[PDB]
């Protein structure tokens, strides 16, 4: 694929019609059509009107009489809508019919009209001498040999040249022409040489390597700016063309080198022409903003010279001084040799310099369209930095980028209504246990919960989390884009929560369009609204679970409780408007009508009753624990007696509090109620408050009581914290390879030249760093970059500091992104629930590994992409055992990693475990190395072999995470399934095959018959807060519901020796 | 008043950046001829279209010259001194012999039609009496006929006087490229390294 | 949950653009949009027309010449229906494009334009002494330390305050 | 330009592996032929045709017509998830909402969406997305992602394919459609091969279209594309990775790599989509674990392979179509 | 300023009063001559104030 | 104005210490010739960049 291959042909000649067709080239009969006769575009956001003509008329100098035509006054009839196609077509047709180029039709088949000169003579009303030539001898325009078409005019008139003005390709742009072409007498090569030698004496003048009609012609510019624009344009055309010549494509181009040669010019054009033959650009398919091209190409030049090795620099200078020469690759010259041999009389530019060797410069990325780049920085690279100076980041305006506290949720409409429920497990509640639970609960209520926990709970409000979604459902409604949804559907309900107006249906699926001129206001939901709707759905689904229409049965009542519940009542009412006889009562303190106002305890005379109850009453902020106890017990009693299907909030869901609730209901009704611990996805993600479903059933409940439950653990483990919670910093200075950085960001800006450096230093802390420029004019790249702790765990194991700094150099200046529009970023980004879970595990295991002594190494099995590396302290050696991980040996050497790319051998005999080592089987035993799910018995075999292998080793420790069977029975009950869901009984983590789960009792059973000491453990709340605050992550809305259950039922097994 | 508000808010003047775009001052201020030698241009003559001030821009397009930029051929063959690397003069109007109608004159008819609808729009704004309006129109028409009379003498006679005079030995400078929007004279100075240029 | 926890930051400073963005802060190209460039509401049952600007323009003293713009005569074309979004957008875009705050773009990444004072100087057509300061030294508006942004003006003019 | 039916461009053909073993004596021969082929490069005429007959230009008249009938409102009815739906998404740069199961919402008056700007490899990636949806099921009529599932396109400048897939799946809840590769712009993350060692991509689908580096030692491209296949295979249960140099040796060594990676052989196949440039010898390889132990895991004398192997560097400079006049 | 803002304010005031006096004159079928004269007088006031 | 604010922020005057180093006031204060006989010097003439 070495040699260039191309067909050369003159388009300016091919486009010129045979004389017989000139009478009808105006198309007197047929009307003009888009994409054929012409093309038009109204550019929106800029209000411009581009009408370009096609065919021969694409090169057409208008007479002033042509400019007196209505067709040119047309854009003036606007702004701003695109000109109607009918008026455009009628006018343009009228004008087209108006032109009448002089000619004399002949019978000879060799001839063609010289369209340019005849059009030009029309343009000057045949006053110019070429014009009156065209009048007295129209035949002079017809020609067989393309060159003699002009020679006949140059000899008839005696002139040495003809200066033809060119119009803008767009004809609606009536403004000064950038330059003018000038045909020269030539025709011998020698005459051409002489002319070009004499052109060095002129001012602003340039030529293509070869010419149309084989007649030498030069461009003459009004000013150096116009010249620079022409040069940049043609440079982009030669670049784009040689890009496909190098790829071996046949090219039908008019000439081998589309770059101009500055016969006489300003220095900027010389540096353009110099950079042009270097061919620095990488191949690119993105659309360019041509309007700024010159600037781009100049800046590129300024950087190309700025970071090129000394020899390439001098080569650039040589091209820059000898600008009259046409620099070209050997393959180009080969093509010129061919096209000369075919046509000996062809004229080519004579002063050229062939590259014996093409320069070997790094290719530059050069996208100039919109979009921030999202780099993912590599840990290491060819460049070896040493003591690099700190890079200050400039402050950015709100206009460029804003930094809001929490990333809004982006879930599906149905997704927010799902809930997860934890069932009770223990069959009895011994008093000896009761003293312990009552004590732990009392101490917890007295010391209060973790400060960091409550900071996250208050910062990540669910209302703000769901605002972008609800507002969009509102906005599509008011502009009428919505129209079809099932009644009783979740989309129906959410529409009811979006808009404060009645929503009637006409027919079963169509919604009645709003009357013209009437736009309903947004519904004003307070924070607890969506939650109450989610609980209403939760009750409808607990009633049936096969339901698709969450709508009350006719003649049934529900009664929301708690302060300020009015919006939920108006929403439920408007949602059930088509259902006959639905009571939807509201109560609670600070209630306004419709809701009745009341305070706990309810007045003793009062007697509420309903088929459904939803208590959301808050605990009084300052009272004795026994006081809150009697209060919430009385609340549960009221809600339980009032309705067969209560759902009452527990603000302080201790084991003791909830179990005592079960005791209270048990002594209230005799037989135990079928209680459950629900947690909806419309709750604030960090809330430990949990709802308790309550219902009588004919079956006598077995295992009525809770113990070690997930929802309970979320509260119990939020003990008051040791240390004041971390606050996400926005770091501006970028020190090189300095370990000291609190969790947060790097938001700021720096000159594009320092950008490769900033990215190269950021990689020490940030896994990825979005960058962009506001515009081609502004020189500062903005950067936003989260500090990921994992990257810190990798990059600080050794003193070495390396990066892909040159690769980042390739971006300057156009490769780092562009964006005019404001960008918003967040102190707390969304990440999938499973990820947050893995982080909680890594925190649990990190906090465990730091405590243990004399541990030579951590060996993570199956840890792809060094996923477990955050766990291992920077000095200890870190072994990875996973077939999938791929590393250059020099990299592991650079960071003291030790990869062994073989599958781990789970057979007990050959499993060579070291003493003083910490094995990590986090999230690996469930799957075969190829990713296929293992049968659960195989996982039990795995844990058996690893404990039995651990039986001989001293000081060995292993963390074997595994899913527990209990979660399945919970997930079968729950509707939430955004990221965790059962599939024929195997739970499916996102982007993974569903896997069979183990029973914990059987696992501890085999683990104790093996006789190794072991501890089942799970990450708790403090680990959640540590992971979230450290990674800059906020828990998802659905994540808040599913996380407690998913985490509690994915125990780590801590084997130890 | 309104078109003027928009226009002068854009800037009384403009300069041309190396990219060649016009950048307007964004500021009201009277021109002084000092500025003529500077980087500054009056903004009425930019011919850069501006929304909501179209009438001013149009009335401005009336000012664009009807001639062409002749080369000084005979002064070159004579080796007559010329400061420019390529000497040129702007002849005010081309010769127009073949036509039934003089294009320069016709351009004056369009200019006058525009000013006529302008003066008319004013008179209706000010409730002016019909007689005086008809009189302004008769005066404009008369101007058109007068210009149509002399136009041949200008385009077809005076232009040649200009075209010779361009080649007179002492007419050594370049005066005008014919584009009001972007023309500054080349500015030479006689610089001693000691004293001021 | 005892201790208060908060990040303090100056919004009036954060909202002020770097000098290079001032030429394009009018958004000369793209048309303005609700919930971004601006927001509007016609309050029914009261027949009122609230157009609030967003971004830097939310704090903007209009020149009387700005008040000579059709965009402000717009509410007068009503009562009572909400102003058509097309006329609103076309007018507000035209006005936005009309403003041209004095500045001098620089290469330094630490700087920002002092939007308040430059807007104010535009508002008085640079007749006030702070105004003619803004004319003869546009650079005085660019600043790195937020406080010295005003101190430079108080010292250049000798004044004890600016109302 | 091509004049095919709308559905026709989404079809693909797949060659299955035939030989049950890969003897080392054969491996030396294949490694030799592949090395010599990579060193001498492929046929000049072949690459001239490959570069002259671009698929984008081949499909332009068709995609533009689907665009033009849309903007003048002539289109209005198509199934969601249908190939006509997808092609409409590739024709027009705007969200395409449906009102009801079959009607498309008419565009608001005075608003005409711009044409989607596809680069050459766009239609191919869409064709591969369809290729995966059909390999998943093959009884499918609605080529649309299942809710809560992710796909991650790789390779340079893949952004349009991502915007098209996203707008096409707009009505489906919870679909991640990530993009990667060098020279990537947002939404797509930018990365270079080898992927950063800390990085951990994962998805239910993977489509690698990464190009081989233009000038490197054969062993270098070998380790590179092997590492690519490893990443794509570990990342997803249903990978589809491009092989730029599909020698018998290269592909069979890919099978060896997956075989030592997962134990049991993956169910590999050699796909070739109709949205590829017709002369391209680059061929995609479908990869998936299955419970069945693969019999005849290895390729030999395969069609897709032969297309590359037989494009030996040519004896004589390629013919150029003359326009005779006499 | 090229233009005196106080004077320009007087031009706006006068434009308003002009359309006012005009609306009256059309209400009262006033002769064209006298209306043109009131307008010439207002314009004169504008020039004087300027 | 801007160079002026910088300069005057340094001090409108200075004194020379025994080591010979300049020591600017940090304060803007109008000069009086009463100061000519004092330790102070006008800061405009310090020639310290």
């Amino acid at each position: 694929m070495w040699h260039y291959t191309s067909i050369n042909n003159d388009t300016r000649v091919a486009l010129d019609p045979k004389p017989n067709q000139i009478r009808t080239i105006t198309k007197p009969n047929t009307v003009p059509q888009l994409g054929t006769d012409y093309l038009y575009t109204f550019n929106s956001q800029r209000r411009s009107h581009t009408l370009r003509l096609l065919g021969p008329f694409q090169y057409f100098n208008f007479s002033e009489t042509d400019r007196g035509h209505p067709l040119f006054r047309l854009p003036l009839k606007y702004p701003s809508k695109a000109i109607p196609a009918d008026e455009l077509i009628d006018n343009l047709h009228s004008w087209m019919r108006s032109v009448h180029l002089l000619h004399v039709r002949s019978e000879d088949n060799t001839l063609r009209y010289n369209w340019m000169l005849g059009v030009y003579a029309r343009s000057t009303n045949y006053t110019t001498p070429v014009g009156q030539l065209v009048v007295n001898a129209p035949a002079i325009l017809n020609y067989s040999n393309p060159q003699d078409a002009f020679n006949s005019v140059f000899v008839a008139l005696g002139i040495d040249y003809i200066d033809i003005p060119i119009t803008n390709s767009n004809i609606f742009d009536d403004s000064s022409t950038p330059y003018n072409v000038r045909i020269w007498h030539a025709p011998t090569m020698t005459e051409v040489n002489h002319i070009l030698a004499l052109m060095r004496k002129s001012t602003l003048v340039s030529t293509h390597s070869s010419w149309h009609w084989n007649v030498l012609h030069t461009f003459h510019y009004r000013s150096e700016s116009d010249m620079i624009d022409h040069f940049a344009a043609k440079i982009l055309e030669d670049w784009r063309q040689k890009e496909k010549l190098d790829k071996g494509a046949l090219v039908e181009a008019d000439r081998v080198i589309q770059r101009l040669i500055p016969l006489s010019s300003s220095t900027y054009v010389q540096r353009l022409a110099a950079i042009g033959a270097l061919y620095p650009n990488e191949f690119t398919e993105n659309v360019l903003d041509l309007s700024r091209l010159s600037t781009a190409l100049l800046q590129l030049s300024d950087t190309y010279y700025q970071h090129a090795n000394d020899q390439l620099r001098r080569l650039y200078r040589r091209m820059y001084n000898d600008s009259r020469t046409l620099y070209m690759t050997q393959r180009h010259q080969e093509l010129l040799l061919a096209q000369i041999t075919a046509d000996p009389n062809i004229l080519l530019y004579p002063y050229t310099y062939i590259f014996t060797t093409i320069p070997t410069s790094m290719n530059y990325i050069s996208n100039t369209g919109q979009g921030r780049i999202k780099h993912s920085l590599t840990v290491t690279g060819a460049t070896e930095h040493d003591t690099v100076a700190d890079i200050v980041l400039g402050q950015t305006g709100e206009d460029v980028i804003t930094i809001s506290m929490v990333e809004p949720m982006s879930i599906a409409v149905e997704d927010m209504y799902g809930y997860v429920l934890d069932t009770p497990t223990r069959d009895i509640w011994p008093a000896d246990e009761q003293i312990e639970q009552k004590g732990d609960a009392v101490a917890l209520y007295d010391t209060k919960t973790s400060r960091a926990l409550g900071m996250f709970n208050n910062t990540v409000r669910i209302d703000d989390l769901l605002s972008p979604l609800l507002s969009l459902v509102y906005r599509t409604y008011i502009k009428g884009d919505t129209m079809t949804m099932t009644q009783g559907s979740l989309d129906h309900l959410t529409l009811c929560a979006a808009v404060d107006s009645d929503i009637t249906f006409v027919g079963n699926r169509m919604i009645a369009p709003l009357p013209e001129g009437y736009i309903p206001k947004p519904m004003h939901r307070n924070n607890s609204t969506m939650k109450m709707l989610s609980l209403y759905v939760a009750l409808k689904k607990l009633e049936n679970f096969a339901t698709n229409s969450y709508l009350m049965a006719p003649d049934t009542s529900i009664i929301l409780l708690g302060a300020e519940r009015e919006p939920a009542v108006n929403i439920l009412r408007r949602f059930n408007r088509n259902v006959s006889n639905v009571r939807i009562i509201g109560m609670g303190d600070r209630a306004v009508e419709p809701n009745i106002r009341v305070r706990v305890p309810f007045p003793i005379d009062k007697n509420i009753s309903a088929d459904f109850i939803i208590c959301d009453i808050n605990s009084y902020e300052d009272q004795s624990f026994e006081s809150m106890f009697s209060e919430t017990i009385s609340v549960v009693t009221t809600c339980a007696s009032a309705a067969t299907r209560a759902l009452v909030k527990i603000n302080h869901p201790s084991e003791y509090m909830i179990n005592s609730v079960i005791e209270r209901l048990s002594q209230l009704g005799g037989v135990f109620y079928h209680t459950a611990l629900l947690k909806t996805a419309s709750q604030n993600p960090y809330s430990y408050e949990t709802y308790i479903y309550i219902t009588p059933i004919a079956a006598a409940v077995r295992f009525p009581f809770y113990s070690n439950s997930a929802m309970i653990n979320r509260y119990m483990t939020a003990v008051a914290d040791d240390e004041m919670p971390i606050i996400p910093s926005i770091h501006t200075v970028i020190k090189g390879h300095s370990n000291t950085y609190s969790p947060g960001l790097f938001c700021g800006c720096v000159d594009v030249q320092s950008a490769p450096l900033a990215l190269s230093q950021l990689k020490s802390y940030c896994s990825e760093a979005t960058t962009w420029r506001v515009d081609s004019d502004d020189n500062l790249v903005n950067i936003i970059a989260r500090i990921d702790p994992a990257r810190i765990a990798l990059e600080f194991r050794t003193r070495s500091n390396t990066s892909a700094y040159h690769e980042y150099q390739r971006y300057v200046p156009n490769g780092l992104g562009f964006k005019v529009r404001k960008t918003r970023e967040f102190r707390y980004m969304h990440r999938e629930v499973t990820f947050i879970h893995k982080l909680m595990m890594y925190a649990l295991i990190r906090e465990q590994i730091s405590l243990t002594e004399n541990m030579t190494q951590v060996v993570s099995i199956g840890g792809r992409n060094l996923a477990d590396i955050s766990v291992v302290p920077l000095n200890m050696k870190y072994v990875v055992i996973d077939p999938a991980t791929r590393i250059e040996t020099l990299t592991q050497e650079k960071k003291n990693i030790e990869v062994q790319s073989r599958p781990f051998q789970f057979d007990a005999a050959n499993m060579d475990l070291e003493n003083n080592s910490i094995y990590l089987f986090i999230a690996v035993i469930m799957n075969e190395p190829n990713g296929a799910a293992t049968p659960a018995r195989m996982q039990m075999d795995k844990i058996r072999n690893v404990a039995t292998a651990m039986l001989t080793r001293t000081n060995c420790v292993a963390y074997i995470s595994f899913y527990e069977a209990g979660i399945i029975t919970r997930l079968d009950q729950s509707t939430a399934h955004k990221t965790i869901r059962v599939e024929e009984g195997r739970l499916k983590v996102a982007n993974y095959v569903p896997v069979d789960t183990l029973v914990e009792a059987d696992v501890t059973l085999m683990l104790r018959d093996i006789g190794i000491t072991h501890e089942i453990i799970r990450p708790s709340t403090p680990e959640l807060i540590d992971a979230c605050s450290n990674y800059g992550i906020r828990l998802g809305s659905t994540g808040g519901a599913v996380l407690d259950v998913f985490n509690h039922y994915s125990p780590v097994i801590k084997l130890v020796r | 008043p309104v078109e003027y508000g928009i226009f002068v808010q854009r800037g009384a003047t403009y300069t041309i950046n190396a990219a060649g775009e016009f950048e307007f001052s964004g500021r009201n201020e009277k021109w002084d001829q000092a500025l003529y030698l500077s980087e500054h241009f009056p903004a009425l003559f930019s011919d850069v279209p501006l929304a909501g001030a179209n009438t001013i821009i149009a009335i401005m397009r009336l000012f664009t010259p009807q001639g062409f930029l002749r080369t000084d051929d005979l002064a070159i063959a004579a080796n007559f001194p010329r400061a420019s690397r390529n000497p040129q003069t702007y002849i005010p109007y081309t010769n127009q012999r073949g036509t039934v109608t003089n294009e320069f004159a016709s351009r004056f008819r369009t200019i006058v039609a525009t000013l006529a609808n302008v003066v008319n729009e004013r008179a209706v704004q000010d409730d002016m009496q019909k007689a005086t309006r008809s009189c302004t129109k008769q005066w404009l028409r008369h101007l058109e006929t007068q210009f149509d009379n002399i136009a041949v003498a200008h385009t077809d006679h005076l232009s040649v006087v200009y075209a010779t005079m361009s080649n007179f030995m002492l007419n050594f400078t370049n005066n005008f490229s014919g584009n009001h929007a972007t023309f500054k004279p080349d500015q030479y100075v006689i610089t001693s390294p000691e004293g001021s240029y």
